């Protein structure tokens, strides 16, 4: 079997810069290579056959070439849209194999998190189960931490996090906290707390609670 | 216009067999063969198989040969693939797909997951600022979507009108559940005062729950 090997895995450009990414055969496959970008949650989209030709619909700003075994996918004056996965598939020989995905990431300026802490639902609490929520929404670059206290002291089990990929729109990344403690934990203590530590600022974000206080 | 409709969503115990449908119309059916693909979470594509509507001849990459059986009914224009002996390994999502020189089209995949575990509804619970308000600002509302098996679930804000603002975070699984949340910023003079309302639906329980938000009763 034909063996694609990609690289780079991961690529940070700015817009308006060029990328461009190689996809190295182990065997001669001519120019019966393919590139394809799938964004997130989306079906692969085609974007050059022949490894040279581009499908219809696809921007000028995408170019193909190559030949035998070294094939380069160039994306001129790449746009915040460009943001995907990007692979390359040969089809010169059965089976037909892919390279693995080459993450683009848009460059942007830094924003420190947007912060908001939500106390558990009534509906939650009637079943008897108490769950805190963080968010830290819209920020670059994508390293973030987080940290919980209750009462003023920090608290590690029992939190479970998640992370979305970069935003199409403004090219920032968002993370959710979720502190999980059953009804009676949270009934024993008042002060709920969400820290946010990122490259923005030297001082944690923080945001609270009190389980009273209209 | 071209379609290739796949089924929704498959959950199947280790073991067991399924058949995952392609139905394909816009076109003549016999024009195109089609392609089989499997994407598993996090790794790349492989290609499974092909099948020619006009003859019904099958090609398999021999890595599936004796796993895959792919067949077509033309009279309703559908391919069909079938994978026996299905472990954790198969979970994935199944393309079909076809192409030319002209274009090229993916259906929207079919994700089977392989487990033993069983279907559980989500419970969905609005989050709601604590009494804290604001003035002339940005109010951040969210959902919970806690304790349910399998993936996905679909979250939209105000039947998916509610766009720019929502993050919808990816689920994490804990003990046999699947938990996401998500996040949707509207400005603080439309809420509380205009309705806010999470859709969420979980095709495999057949769960369909709208949660308005509403402002935190003291
Ligand atoms: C491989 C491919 C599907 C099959 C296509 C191929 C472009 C060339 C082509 C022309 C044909 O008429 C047969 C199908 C094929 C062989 C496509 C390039 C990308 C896509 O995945």
């Amino acid at each position: 079997d034909i063996v694609m090997t990609q690289s780079p895995k991961f690529m940070s450009s700015s817009v308006g810069d060029r990328v461009s990414v190689t996809c190295k055969a182990s065997q001669n496959v001519g120019i019966n290579v393919a590139w394809y970008q799938q964004k997130p949650g989306q079906s692969p989209k085609a974007l050059i056959h022949s490894a040279s030709y581009r499908y219809s619909g696809v921007p000028d700003r995408f170019t193909g070439s190559g030949s035998g075994t070294d094939f380069t996918l160039t994306i001129s004056n790449v746009q915040s849209e460009d943001l995907a996965d990007y692979f390359c598939q040969q089809y010169n020989i059965y089976p037909w194999t892919f390279g693995g995905a080459t993450k683009l990431e848009i460059k942007r300026a830094d924003a420190a998190p947007t912060v908001s802490i939500f106390p558990p639902s009534s509906e939650q609490l009637t079943s008897g189960g108490a769950s805190v929520v963080c968010f830290l929404n819209n920020f670059y670059p994508k390293d973030i931490n987080v940290k919980w206290k209750i009462d003023g002291s920090e608290r590690q089990n029992g939190v479970l996090n998640s992370w979305t990929d970069q935003d199409s729109k403004d090219s920032t990344y968002s993370m959710s906290s979720t502190l999980t403690l059953t009804k009676d934990e949270y009934e024993r203590h008042n002060s709920y707390t969400c820290e946010a530590t990122h490259k923005t600022s030297t001082s944690p974000i923080v945001k609270s609670f009190n389980r009273n206080e209209c | 216009e071209v379609q290739l409709q796949q089924p929704g969503p498959e959950l199947v115990k280790p073991g067991a067999s399924v058949k995952v449908s392609c139905k394909a119309s816009g076109y003549s059916f016999t024009d195109h063969n089609m392609y089989w693909v499997k994407q598993s979470h996090g790794k790349s594509l492989e290609w499974i198989g092909s099948i020619d509507p006009y003859n019904g001849g099958t090609r398999y990459n021999q890595k599936f040969r004796g796993k895959a059986t792919l067949t077509v009914d033309k009279s309703s224009g559908t391919a069909f693939m079938h994978l026996n002996s299905l472990t954790s390994e198969d979970s994935a999502v199944y393309y079909c797909y076809i192409g030319s020189f002209y274009f090229v089209y993916w259906g929207q995949g079919t994700l089977v997951t392989v487990s033993s575990a069983k279907t559980t509804p989500p419970s969905v619970y609005p989050l709601a600022p604590g009494s804290a308000a604001q003035t002339n600002s940005m109010v951040t509302l969210g959902c919970l979507v806690k304790g349910y098996f399998p993936e996905p679930v679909t979250v939209t804000w105000n039947s998916g009108s509610l766009s720019s603002g929502v993050h919808t975070f990816p689920a994490v699984l804990q003990s046999d559940l699947y938990t996401l949340s998500s996040s949707v910023t509207v400005p603080s003079s439309t809420w509380p005062s205009e309705t806010v309302t999470c859709n969420v639906a979980h095709p495999a329980s057949s769960t369909k729950v709208d949660k308005k938000i509403v402002p935190r009763d003291c």
